[PDB]
């Protein structure tokens, strides 16, 4: 029931609303799967790079602030409890 | 006295110009140009109070003119990040007190 | 010139006097010029 | 600028190069690319195809295929062939 | 000597966009706003209803 | 910070200009510019002027290609990150 109880909410979002469902599922599961926030960041990458080939930057942070140049459709910013998922594609 | 004397919260209120580098990718004459830069635009834009967006537009729009078209940095608190950049592009640096500075090219 | 309406509303098309297979452009360096000159009209 | 796909090939919709002609060196580098892969001895890739021009069309080819480049040339006419496949583009104009 | 038409091609350039934002604000649901004190005080009212 | 460039051009016979002309412009061509496709039309345009017609360049980040140029006539060079090639074919 811990799926349930984590309810990840996506503040701002800027890809297809299918690809966007597909990232929540990989967050709850990165979160369960990893022991440590840096070994979170490592697997999201890791999962994203091979599902769509390109150059995947994410960084997870409790308090941050970012200024990204992404793949325009590319970057799906969603924050679960204080742990913030963004992954921005750059060529 | 001396460090018995000083506490954490002493510590940042006496210094908040210190400036510590954590991690170091990028060649030394590019990093002069940066960090002198960065501290003076943080400073500029940092106002009543510190707007994580408004340090990062201005650093953002500063690098882009100064060197390359697409560069990426980002300043949290606390982050955890696994970034791909190209050799001797990112460049490491956070400030004094809760203040983390990431600064890539890609 | 004249242009044809496709059966239920589809994307409007129209057929030209032009040959299409010959060049777009043609371009002749001029010397008097110095420089390439390019001619869209052929 | 309107791209369109033909054999396979992501090339101008509009064709600089002749039809038969087009077709054919398109073919060539599939062909090509299937033998050696474009990341790994990319420079021995295009000096095939350059040679191969020059044995079925008119001497003197020029070949430029890279990931990201911008260029303007002048050709022959019916000379230019440009097509991109999966994320690579090929340019070649006969001189 | 045969005509000669030049033309230039650019391979496409994937679009940049440059995005900036802030995540100091604590994680809160997206309907209520993290900056407003009255949404947050309406929320922490609501949870406490148990 | 184009540590290998390949250079074929003359020297001492008066045509030692092309050389210089060439890491010149490129220079002051790629920094107004900003633009692959306009990088390559300002280059041409310049040494078409200077040298005379028949003058291919193709400017590219990242490129592989193969041509065939005229002795003397073909240069490669990095202009900053900007990688610039530029040779005369006819």
């Amino acid at each position: 029931s811990h799926l349930d109880k984590v309810q990840p909410v996506i503040k701002n979002s800027d890809m297809s609303v299918e690809m966007q469902k597909e990232v929540e599922e990989v967050a709850k599961k990165a979160i369960d799967y990893c022991n440590t926030d840096k070994e979170i960041a490592t697997f999201i990458k890791d999962d994203f790079r091979s599902r769509y080939h390109g150059t995947w930057h994410c960084i997870v942070g409790r308090n941050f602030g970012s200024f990204v140049t992404f793949e325009r459709s590319y970057y799906i910013y969603l924050y679960v409890g204080q742990l913030a998922i963004l992954l921005f594609k750059t060529g | 006295k001396a460090v018995t004397d000083m506490d954490i919260n002493e510590l940042r209120k006496l210094m908040i110009g210190k400036a510590i580098i954590n991690s170091s990718d990028m060649q030394g004459d590019l990093l002069q140009e940066a960090q002198d830069v960065i501290q003076s635009g943080i400073e500029n834009n940092s106002a009543p109070v510190l707007n994580i967006e408004a340090a990062c537009k201005y650093i953002k729009e500063n690098l882009d003119k100064k060197f390359g078209p697409t560069w990426q940095c980002i300043i949290g608190e606390g982050y955890a990040y696994d970034v791909t950049v190209q050799n001797n592009t990112l460049l490491f640096m956070f400030y004094n007190g809760n203040l983390a500075v990431l600064i890539f090219k890609s | 010139l004249t242009a044809q309406e496709l059966n239920e509303d589809m994307p409007s098309k129209m057929l030209e006097p032009k040959n299409p297979q010959a060049p777009k452009n043609i371009t002749v360096y001029d010397y008097y010029t110095r420089k390439f000159k390019t001619d869209e009209l052929v | 600028q309107q791209y369109k796909t033909f054999m396979g090939a992501r090339v101008l919709w509009p064709p600089e190069c002749a039809d038969d002609i087009l077709e054919g060196a398109i073919r060539e580098t599939q062909d090509a690319l299937k033998k050696f892969e474009i990341a790994r001895e990319g420079q021995k890739i295009a000096e095939h195809l350059k040679k191969y021009m020059d044995d079925h069309f008119d001497p003197y080819w020029h070949v430029f295929f890279g990931k990201n480049f911008g260029c303007q040339a002048v050709h022959n006419k019916n000379r230019f062939i440009y097509f991109y496949i999966e994320k690579t583009a090929f340019l070649m104009y006969q001189t | 000597i045969a005509e000669l038409s030049e033309h230039s091609v650019n391979t496409e350039r994937v679009k940049t966009g440059d995005r900036g934002m802030s995540h100091k604000e604590g994680g809160w649901p997206g309907n209520v706003d993290p900056n407003e004190a009255q949404e947050t005080g309406r929320f922490k009212k609501r949870i406490e209803k148990s | 910070h184009a540590n290998e460039q390949i250079i074929d051009m003359p020297e001492n016979s008066e045509m030692k200009s092309m050389k210089n002309d060439a890491f010149s412009q490129a220079k002051f061509a790629v920094e107004n510019y900003k633009f692959e496709n306009k990088i390559s039309s300002h280059i041409k345009k310049f040494f078409d002027e200077k040298y005379g017609p028949n003058w291919h360049c193709v400017v590219g980040k990242h490129f592989n290609a193969y041509v065939s140029y005229d002795s003397k006539n073909f240069i490669f060079f990095y202009e900053g990150q900007l990688a610039i090639l530029l040779y005369r074919k006819g």
